[PDB]
């Protein structure tokens, strides 16, 4: 645990919960992650999100 | 026959 | 950011734009990357490129 200071182990953890919540909000907001889950059935409306 | 594909690799917005 | 000299950080960023713009040309021009989607569904030839 030594080679990084005990404060900068917390800046990693706040970034690991920070970026993982920013990625979730952007992936629901973006109208290009909402894809069609059926390749074999293209012209349906079951448009989903894997985030 | 190659000139058939020289136009076919230039659709740019695919699905063809 | 120092262990590479500040030209090297530019030559690896011109190499990302150099390779991703020659991977784009080769993946189109090669007739083997033009795979067929709809693996269970038959023809009418709607082959496409994911590059
Ligand atoms: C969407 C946002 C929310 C979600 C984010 C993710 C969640 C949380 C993310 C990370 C969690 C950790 C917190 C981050 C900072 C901690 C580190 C720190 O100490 O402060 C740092 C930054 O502090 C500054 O000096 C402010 C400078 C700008 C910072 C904001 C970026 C704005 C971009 C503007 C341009 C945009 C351009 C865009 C187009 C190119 C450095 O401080 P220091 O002075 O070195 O400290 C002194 C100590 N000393 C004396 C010993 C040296």
């Amino acid at each position: 645990l030594n080679p990084l200071s005990p404060d900068i182990w917390m800046y990693v953890l706040l970034a690991c919960l920070g970026v993982s919540c920013v990625l979730f909000v952007i992936a629901r907001f973006s109208p290009y992650e909402w894809y069609n889950p059926h390749p074999c059935n293209p012209d349906s409306d079951v448009v989903e999100n894997n985030f | 026959s190659a000139m058939v594909e020289e136009l076919r690799m230039s659709l740019k917005c695919q699905r063809r």
